[PDB]
């Protein structure tokens, strides 16, 4: 996170840290006691599928305070439409080996209904983005969880504003822009997979996933987030189904 | 009805045949007798921050 602040301990209780062989991989979002939503691109280089761990209740990476709960990731479900090495359909659904125990420090973020998300949540201006990612473009990652408030943009406004820069990729219907074009504030590498959480009438909901952008907090550019509303039905169907052998699962989308 | 200000619902809204509207809540919440408000039915309902709720 670039230009944000430390998330006071327990204020982003759905934030997940994904580890591979004990090393920081990506963020994620807890949506109930056994399911985590993250970004498909985080799993492009995994060979060590058996050593993928999700940590809930994490805050400061340098100290164990007893609120952390670790779970092995039993399955990583990616949409059939996701192509490795690309940015489109950038979502993954992770099943934990055993549920996390809900506490003041471990709470799920509400996965909203599609219509409510499209007709109400999509019009809430500001949302929170969080992670232990790079504090600066080409900089060190954070030891304490960071958070940033970002305004959402209509894709046309993002496209006209996000300068005619060669090979500037397409912002699809499975994405949205959020952030600032003045080079001050953005999510960054290491934050991928993390939540873009929206407040509505006293409750927080999952509306985006840290996915990509042209650098971090680059002038004329915005952060690009997976548009979670497109995947509600896909996620709901998978969560109502029985586990299958093998860690990686490709599931048809739609 | 649901298209305008979420049909007045705190959480989810369903339009019905005619002028009928039903608000609903996410699991771990119950709808109040006003037919619009959602109240937690569990200790850790989704999307609420305990350290802030207890404050
Ligand atoms: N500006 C943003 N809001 C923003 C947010 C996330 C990202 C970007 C930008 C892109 C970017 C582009 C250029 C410079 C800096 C960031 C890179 C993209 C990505 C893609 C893949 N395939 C791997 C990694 C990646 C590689 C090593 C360690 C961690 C990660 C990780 O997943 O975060 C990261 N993720
Ligand atoms: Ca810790």
């Amino acid at each position: 996170i670039v230009g944000g602040k430390v998330c006071p301990k327990g204020e982003c209780p759905w934030q997940v840290l994904l580890l591979v062989n004990g090393a920081q991989l990506c963020g994620g979002t807890l949506i109930n006691t056994i399911w985590v939503v993250s970004a498909a691109h985080c799993f492009d280089k995994i060979k060590n599928w058996r050593n993928l761990i999700a940590v809930l209740g994490e805050h400061d990476l340098s100290e164990h305070d007893g609120d952390e709960q670790s779970r092995r990731v039993a399955q990583v479900i990616i949409p059939s439409t996701y192509v490795p090495g690309t940015t489109n359909h950038d979502i993954a659904l992770l099943r934990l080996h055993q549920p996390v125990v809900l506490t003041d420090h471990v709470v799920p973020l509400c996965l909203p209904e599609r219509t409510f998300s499209e007709r109400t949540l999509a019009f809430v201006r500001f949302s929170l983005v969080s992670g232990w990612g790079q504090l600066l473009d080409r900089g060190a990652t954070a030891l304490e969880l960071m958070v940033l408030n970002v305004p959402r943009l209509m894709t046309q406004d993002c496209l006209q504003q996000s300068r005619k820069v060669g090979d500037s990729p397409n912002i699809t219907e499975y994405m949205f822009c959020a952030g600032y074009s003045d080079g001050s504030k953005d999510s960054c590498k290491g934050d991928s997979g993390g939540p873009h959480a929206t407040h509505y009438r006293g409750t927080w909901y999952l509306t985006g996933i840290v996915s990509w952008g042209q650098g971090c907090a680059t002038v004329g550019h915005f952060g690009v987030y997976t548009r979670v509303s497109q995947y509600i039905e896909w996620l709901q169907k998978l969560m109502r189904s029985e586990p299958r052998p093998g860690v990686l699962l490709r599931a048809p989308f739609p | 009805i649901c298209v305008n200000e979420n049909g007045g619902c705190e959480q989810y809204c369903s339009d019905h045949t005619g002028t009928k509207r039903s608000c609903r809540c996410h699991e771990g919440y119950s709808l109040l007798a006003d037919g619009v408000s959602c109240t937690p039915t569990v200790e850790y309902p989704c999307g609420k921050i305990p350290i802030l709720e207890k404050r």
